[PDB]
């Protein structure tokens, strides 16, 4: 019974190479039931007979590259159109992925919208499986079609994928995040379809006060993180991207560390790669005012006193690193060393930006003098070079890298 | 159509050429048509020349030009003698000093200090045309030939040692944008003293060490004072332009030891090799 599928599958993959001839006779029939016949080997119960048929398929296509290539990718677009069993999609949607830079000018048009339906159907999909072939699949189909596209068609694919940024799976939401961001990227309009973009996922959240699903939060802050690589040179606005700062700094403050980790990330790359008008207005002073637990007053982000960095310095470090008492050090039991170690690598691009926010007393008004004897400052931080977790250990010696560079290039050596 | 880029601007050095292998008097139409084009452009910061690259371009075309198409020089000191639309941004500052160090390049290697400075008593320039109460409106948004051509100089000189010592390598400027400052400043600075030592500019220099020896008058002009301040501040991170500085001071005899202790280092840890 095992051996006789593969023989065939292997046979046929033979001859296929083998006919030499080539000039369109039953060459065409025979490959057709033979790229068919593959892809039902794929599909097969029996774990060798598909271990088989990705090598009949690989094999097959690198033999016939160099005329019926045409064929081939019609084929493979006749599997993905059945939106058949799991493994038979997969194994025709990543193959057609490959091969989509390959696509003459001429072709790119019919093939995109062919693919629109393809796409958005197979979003729909509640598969893990088909899900990790379809966010490694959208990047290269958009990057080799997406210039054939036109407004409502990026716009219908992009709210498909949106829906997804509410599921329970991780994966359902990596997927949707990065290729909502890839088919922007690839679009004609790039600079229109990123302002869309932020228009969309700052809609899911402004009111901030109301009742938003934990799911969601971690769906657009992660949509945000993919997206915010980006912007840094219609088109994003200073105050549309003080927006994504203001609401990065109050999900640092969720119940739920999922979303604190995925706040801490997405700050991680505002700092380490900010739009223009972002860092001139983190940096100027009262920039925004001119358009675990806290203990004390820190200011705010609006202030006119002071630069939105110099808070920033003291949340992350009121929230997780530092309790209020001069040389004492947060439990590990209270914030996880994973927060800990994103919020140190927070505060060094901070510093990197702006390195006067790390000389700071951590209260802009002090504690009780009969609780809190003598005040902190932020440069209390330095203490977790002696933390037995080697990841913190590590991210406070950045921190110490940052600001020696950070504070000599500010001085122009006048230190 | 396309001559703000200055792959252009080769490829008509290349046509200029030919026309001056052949109709000597194609090559004389062609040289006023161009540049009655290019001076009202350098004039409203048109020209894509904010790059080494694209000003020595600029610089090679003025060379190939035919004399006589620059020859009255009141379009060139109406193009030189302006304000930007502004200051507030790097590139803007940039698009003009290296329009105006095109131009001076012209003045002073196909022109005499008797055919400019009398020119500029004509035309009714002024030092005020770039104060400091016009350099800090345009930083928000928006008398004898000698002293205007010297005071006008002496301000672009404050312009890119304030930026120079004010602005930051990521926030407000590239480092590309300011290896282009130093380099904007290296080629004034080098200007200057080819006027100040080679003789041929003696009106020039008698007002330009009259001008660094007055106060601001009134706060209108940076103090020597004030520039001294900038570039003191620069000998940490930028040598080789204190030098030229350094180099200035001398051709217009300030030798105030206030500077020269300071810069030398004279007797009243590893140190920095830019002090040494």
């Amino acid at each position: 019974t095992k051996k006789d599928r593969v023989n065939h599958c292997l046979t046929i993959c033979e001859n296929i190479v083998a006919q030499s001839v080539r000039n369109s006779p039953e060459f065409q029939k025979l490959l057709g039931i033979a790229m068919e016949l593959f892809l039902l080997c794929s599909d097969d119960a029996e774990s060798d007979v598909r271990m088989v048929a990705d090598e009949c398929l690989n094999k097959v296509i690198k033999a016939l590259m160099d005329s019926n290539l045409p064929r081939l990718q019609l084929e493979l677009y006749k599997e993905i159109k059945k939106n058949g069993a799991p493994r038979s999609l997969r194994a025709a949607l990543w193959r057609f992925a490959e091969l989509a830079h390959l696509v003459r000018p001429q072709k790119c048009r019919p093939y995109l919208v062919n693919l629109l339906p393809c796409l958005t159907r197979t979003s729909k999909r509640p598969e893990e499986s088909v899900q990790e072939t379809l966010a490694a699949a959208v990047p290269k189909i958009m990057a080799s079609f997406g210039n054939f596209a036109n407004d409502n068609e990026i716009k219908v694919l992009l709210k498909a994928f949106i829906a997804n940024l509410k599921s329970s799976s991780p994966t359902i939401r990596r997927t949707a995040a990065g290729s909502a961001v890839s088919i922007c990227q690839h679009s004609r309009r790039t600079q229109y379809f990123y302002s869309w973009l932020l228009n969309v996922l700052l809609g899911l959240l402004v009111p901030v006060e109301d009742e938003h699903s934990t799911l969601l939060i971690l769906g657009v802050l992660l949509t945000l993180r993919y997206l915010v690589p980006l912007l840094q040179q219609v088109s994003p606005s200073a105050e549309q991207l003080v927006q994504v700062y203001e609401l990065t700094l109050h999900h640092t403050q969720h119940q739920d560390h999922n979303v604190v980790t995925g706040a801490l990330e997405l700050l991680q790359q505002l700092f380490r790669t900010p739009p223009p008008e972002l860092l001139q207005t983190l940096t100027a002073v009262g920039g925004i005012g001119q358009l675990c637990r806290i203990k004390g007053d820190i200011g705010q982000s609006t202030d006119d006193d002071s630069a939105p960095l110099v808070h920033c310095v003291r949340l992350l470090s009121a929230s997780f690193l530092l309790t209020g008492g001069k040389n004492v050090l947060v439990p590990d039991r209270d914030v996880r060393v994973s927060v800990k170690a994103l919020a140190l690598s927070c505060v060094g691009a901070a510093v990197a930006l702006h390195p006067e926010s790390f000389f700071s007393k951590l209260y802009k008004v002090p504690l009780d003098t009969t609780e809190y004897p003598e005040e902190q400052y932020v440069s209390d931080i330095l203490n977790y070079i002696d933390h037995g977790d080697p990841q913190v250990r590590g991210a406070t010696a950045i921190l110490c890298g940052t600001l020696i560079c950070s504070i000599l290039s500010r001085s122009r050596f006048h230190v | 159509r396309l001559i703000q880029y200055h792959q252009v601007l080769e490829m008509f050095i290349l046509v200029l050429q030919q026309c001056h292998k052949e109709n000597e008097d194609k090559w004389k139409r062609l040289s006023r048509q161009i540049a009655d084009i290019i001076l009202p452009m350098l004039a409203k910061q048109q020209m894509h020349i904010d790059s080494h690259e694209a000003l020595g371009v600029l610089n090679t075309l003025f060379e190939i030009l035919a004399p006589s198409s620059l020859r009255p020089v009141d379009m060139l000191l109406r193009s030189m003698f302006v304000t930007p639309n502004t200051m507030a941004s790097v590139s803007t500052v940039q698009l003009w000093i290296s329009g105006i160090l095109a131009i001076l390049r012209v003045l002073i290697s196909q022109s005499t200090e008797d055919i400019v400075l009398s020119r500029i008593q004509e035309l009714s320039f002024s030092p005020y045309l770039i104060s400091c109460t016009v350099i800090n409106r345009l930083r928000d948004g928006d008398n004898l030939p000698e002293e205007t051509f010297s005071r006008f100089l002496l301000q672009l000189v404050g312009i890119l040692l304030e930026d120079i010592v004010t602005k930051q390598l990521k926030v407000e400027m590239s480092e590309q944008q300011h290896t282009f400052y130093c380099q904007e400043l290296g080629t004034l600075l080098m200007c200057l003293i080819h006027i100040f030592k080679s003789g041929m500019f003696r009106r020039i220099t008698a007002a330009a060490t009259r001008l660094f020896r007055s106060d601001g008058c009134g706060g209108s002009f940076y103090t020597l004072d004030s520039l001294n301040l900038r570039a003191r501040s620069m000998i940490t991170t930028h040598p080789a332009l204190v030098l030229l500085w350094c180099q200035i001071l001398l051709l217009v005899n300030h030798t105030d030891y206030r500077w020269w202790a300071e810069v030398q280092q004279t007797p009243k840890k590893l140190g920095m090799c830019n002090r040494e």
